[PDB]
């Protein structure tokens, strides 16, 4: 008896800490959008009607989102996804023109400078005989003067190539959830007060993510998942300021936005198949692309991150609020899509505060851009087609992404600042919860057993 | 009892080696995205043959739990039946054994291929 | 804000003897840089994350450290090595020692 | 490999402004933050801020702000599309800030943090 | 200024290339190798 035996063991409960290629999971309504708009929810695998996780009782396991790689991994998926959906949209090469640009009929305060251009000039016909002067409307950002006549270009002229998005399809962020191959699963801390890094008492086996859908967005991301009891404030390294803050909210902000011109768009024939879609007349009033929150809640909200704060910070410290130090538009305003354009809010009221340490709303401006050139773009960017008619959407604010002023001098007044720049911080943001990890099942052990002659 | 896929992570080697038949189910069966399927598609039976490749090297096919013929070193762990069936995790269990397994491993490969030598000579005679 | 207060001041040594350079951090848990500086030289990084050389950087610098205490060693000194050196964690920096001949 | 290569020494009044630029090549220009230290004469070394190129964000030293600009130009040159050049502007100067600057950029490893710095511009000499 | 005999294998070429603009066009120069190019056809 003394002796013993190795025996080995088929199905043994344990995984090293892998990286593999994931597949992602969307439902029924998503293929019902139909209109040939969304994107790659056709090709996604669908999801689970009675989903799964089996909570693993007395494990831990240590967790590490900023270093992470199913965010790198869906990261990519979302460049490389929205990349493959241009090589059909029409491609705005004869549009990088010399136009002759004027302002919108408009009867403004000299102050208010025009944004609204109106634009003529030679575009291509669907003969190669032929040419046609015709007009469209472009915003100030998305021309430059080029030099008693006003004459102005496409921004894209001198840095980058430019494709029109097809119309025939949609910017909606829709769910997707990230499925595990066999003999792989996904780790999921149901811990409550969990900041992202180290041992976590409350985990679960699953094998998709839960609904992530891709908001891409700067200074406050929205429509995410929100915190279960805490306001969360979690950082790779608080103590250096040049790593970034994200913020996890407790409550919804609900934020409510909109373009209020009644647009128009003619279309342009480029030919033969080619065809450009113009801004064309507005129909009304010439008013100001804007957002709304609740000054009552923005108050109470960031009367919970302070809390938070001084549990970093000290007790008896200054934690005030101020805007953007300086750089791209990219960066220095709330970005993102609302409706199929994309907006540029101005957040200096937001962040423009002050904290000791013991009914209307907040109209913020935005501006609105259609040549864009998000995720960093160098060689390509893109014309979103002037969307028709009235804009308006509403969203919860779920986050933020502050950055500290490293000056410090030991100083109990160390104040804040919005940021972004890096769109992984935003997808770190909701996968947080999740690690990837390779099964091993072969388990091996000495009992008192010797196999027969 | 039925616990889940992995739920005895934090159980003892006794009470793990109940629930084998569970996460040896769960582990086969369950254009951007068309690529994405295809090599996680292989990659699971690649991986799992390469399991069913050692238990066919060794004699274990069955399989599940498999004695053999290759005596415990107790420079492996050298610990007592009850504190490791009885007390330790397979996760934790892991780690202790792991700076040998692939030599462990070679010690099985041997004693099969020894057995089959063996017992064509029984039949033989037989 | 985080005082790195390094000692010696200045250190004599032969070629061929070991050095130990040492620095206290006012706030302990972060992991210590250190630079050399040869004279009228740029800054080189030799150690990271408290003991991971740098690029190029030979074997004999060593660093280590915990808590508050953090320490450069350089085995087997090379006429190269006298020059002075800086800790860093962060956006701050030691006053720098130096070792001399 | 990396180089960072910085414009030359100068003399500068009291009052006055001087802009350093950083020449950066041999890696993806948008893809790694570039600091800013002073080596300061019987006072060591001073971190400036850091800019990171994408969008340009910026962070400064806080008993610098006010005094600092840090901007950056991404080359435009379709066959070397990949390297950048960081400015730092430093306004209002004083004898005090008679110092050796030097643009410096994070190791690419992965235990690399975002302040060992790996590589380091030649330096700027600025007499006020 | 090389000897007859030597001919002459680097063509300083100048030449309409296009712009930015659709508009717009550009004489420029440009080196080619004799190889590289061919005699069209008192220019
Ligand atoms: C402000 C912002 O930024 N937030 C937006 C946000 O606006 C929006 O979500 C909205 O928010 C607003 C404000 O928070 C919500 O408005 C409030 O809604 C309720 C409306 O009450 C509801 O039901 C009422 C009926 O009352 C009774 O009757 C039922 C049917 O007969 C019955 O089942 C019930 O028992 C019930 O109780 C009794 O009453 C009946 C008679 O009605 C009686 O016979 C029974 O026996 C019972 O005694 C009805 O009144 C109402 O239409 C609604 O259905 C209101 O109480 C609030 O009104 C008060 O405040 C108004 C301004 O705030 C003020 O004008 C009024 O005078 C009132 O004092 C208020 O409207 C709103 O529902 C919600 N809106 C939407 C679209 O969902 C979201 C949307 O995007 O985004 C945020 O970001
Ligand atoms: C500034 C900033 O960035 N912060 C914003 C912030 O503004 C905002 O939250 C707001 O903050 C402001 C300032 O901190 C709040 O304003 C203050 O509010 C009180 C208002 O007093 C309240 O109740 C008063 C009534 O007084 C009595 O009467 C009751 C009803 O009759 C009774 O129950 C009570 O007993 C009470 O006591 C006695 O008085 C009555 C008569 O009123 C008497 O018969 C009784 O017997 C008692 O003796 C009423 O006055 C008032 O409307 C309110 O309901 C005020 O005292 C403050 O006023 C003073 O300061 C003003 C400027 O600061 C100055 O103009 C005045 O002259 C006063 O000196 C002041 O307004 C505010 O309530 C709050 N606002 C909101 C919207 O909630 C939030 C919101 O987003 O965000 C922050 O970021």
């Amino acid at each position: 008896a003394e002796n013993l035996w190795v025996t080995v063991y088929y199905g043994v409960p344990v995984w090293k800490d892998a990286e593999t290629t994931l597949f992602c999971a969307s439902d029924a309504k998503a293929y019902e959008t139909e209109k040939h708009n969304v994107w790659a929810t056709h090709a996604c695998v669908p999801t689970d009607p009675n989903p799964q996780e089996i909570h693993l009782e007395n494990v831990t396991e240590e967790f590490n989102m900023w270093k992470n790689n199913m965010v790198e991994q869906m990261h990519t998926d979302i460049i490389s996804l929205w990349d493959q959906s241009l090589k059909p949209c029409v491609k705005l090469t004869p549009l990088c023109v010399t136009l002759q640009c004027t302002n919108v009929t408009n009867n403004i305060t000299d102050d208010m400078r025009g944004e609204l251009k109106n634009c003529s000039f030679n575009m291509t016909t669907e003969l190669r005989d032929k040419k046609q002067k015709v007009y469209s409307l472009f915003y100030r950002l998305d021309v430059v003067q080029i030099n008693s006549n006003k004459e102005y270009r496409l921004i894209n002229c001198n840095t980058s190539a430019c494709t029109q998005a097809c119309p025939k399809v949609s910017f909606e962020p829709i769910p997707i959830h990230y499925c595990a191959p066999a003999g792989f699963a996904i780790l999921k801390c149901k811990d409550k007060k969990f900041n992202g890094t180290g041992p976590c008492p409350s985990v679960s086996t699953v094998q998709c993510t839960h609904g992530i859908k891709p908001v891409v967005s700067t200074q406050l991301l929205l429509n995410g998942s929100l915190a279960e009891e805490e306001v969360m404030i979690r950082s790779e390294n608080i103590t250096n300021n040049a790593k970034n803050i994200l913020v996890q909210f407790n409550t919804p902000v609900q934020i409510n936005c909109t373009r209020p011109n009644n647009n128009t768009r003619k279309s342009i024939r480029i030919g033969p198949g080619q065809a450009f879609y113009a801004t064309g007349d507005i129909i009304g009033d010439i008013r100001q692309a804007h957002c709304n929150v609740s000054k009552a809640t923005w108050n109470e909200t960031l009367g919970k991150v302070v809390k938070q704060l001084r549990k970093h910070f000290g007790n008896n410290t200054i934690i005030r609020f101020a805007n953007s130090s300086g750089g791209d538009l990219e960066v220095t305003t709330h970005s993102f899509n609302c409706g199929g354009e994309f907006f540029y809010c101005n957040t200096s009221g937001l962040f423009n505060s002050t904290w000791i340490s013991n009914n209307d709303s907040i109209t913020l401006p935005c501006r609105i851009k259609q040549i864009i050139n998000m995720w960093q773009r160098i060689g390509q960017c893109m014309y979103a087609p002037p969307i028709q008619g009235v804009i308006r959407c509403v969203s919860n604010i779920t986050g933020l992404i502050l950055t500290r002023d490293g000056g410090s001098t030991n100083s109990t007044t160390e104040t804040f600042r919005p940021g972004g720049g890096d769109m992984r911080d935003n997808w770190r943001s909701e996968l947080y919860k999740y690690k990837v990890v390779k099964i091993e099942p072969l388990g091996v052990a000495p009992t008192r057993c010797k196999r027969r002659v | 009892v039925f616990l889940g896929f992995l739920g005895a992570a934090g159980s003892t080697m006794g009470a793990a080696s109940m629930t084998l038949t569970v996460q040896a189910r769960n582990l086969l069966s369950g254009t951007v995205w068309g690529i994405k399927q295809l090599q996680a598609r292989v990659l699971a039976v690649e991986r799992y043959l390469r399991d069913q490749q050692l238990l066919g090297i060794w004699g274990c096919s069955g399989k599940l739990i498999c004695c053999t013929n290759v005596p415990w070193n107790s420079s492996w762990s050298n610990r007592n039946l009850s504190e490791i069936w009885d007390n330790m995790t397979w996760l934790q269990w892991d780690k202790e054994i792991s700076n040998y397994t692939q030599i462990i491993y070679g010690l099985l490969e041997e004693s099969q291929n020894q057995q089959e030598k063996n017992e064509q000579d029984l039949l033989a005679l037989d | 804000e985080i005082v790195l207060t390094q000692s010696p001041g200045i250190l004599s040594l032969s070629p061929g003897e070991t050095a130990t350079l040492f620095c206290k951090a006012s706030q302990g848990g972060n992991a210590m840089t250190w630079y050399q500086k040869r004279r009228g030289q740029v800054p080189r990084l030799l150690i990271y994350d408290t003991s991971r050389r740098a690029s190029g950087v030979p074997d004999r610098f060593v660093g280590s450290g915990s808590g508050t205490d953090f320490f450069l060693t350089i085995n087997k000194l090379d006429r190269e090595d006298f020059a002075v050196y800086y800790c860093q964690q962060f956006e701050f920096f030691g006053l720098g020692s130096e070792l001399e001949v | 490999q990396v180089q960072l290569v910085q414009s030359g020494a100068v003399i500068k009044t009291p009052g006055s402004s001087v802009k350093i630029s950083c020449r950066a090549s041999g890696y993806n220009f948008r893809d790694y933050s570039i600091h800013w230290v002073r080596l300061i004469p019987d006072k060591g070394f001073e971190w400036i801020g850091w800019i990171k190129p994408l969008w340009g964000a910026v962070s400064y030293a806080r008993q610098l702000q006010g005094r600092v600009s840090m901007t950056r130009q991404l080359s435009q040159d379709p066959d070397d599309p990949d390297w950048g050049v960081a400015y730092m502007e430093f306004s209002g100067l004083t004898p005090a800030d008679t110092a050796e600057y030097f643009c410096v950029r994070r190791g690419s490893c992965d235990y690399c943090g975002d302040f060992p710095w790996q590589y380091w511009c030649q330096g700027t000499v600025v007499v006020v």
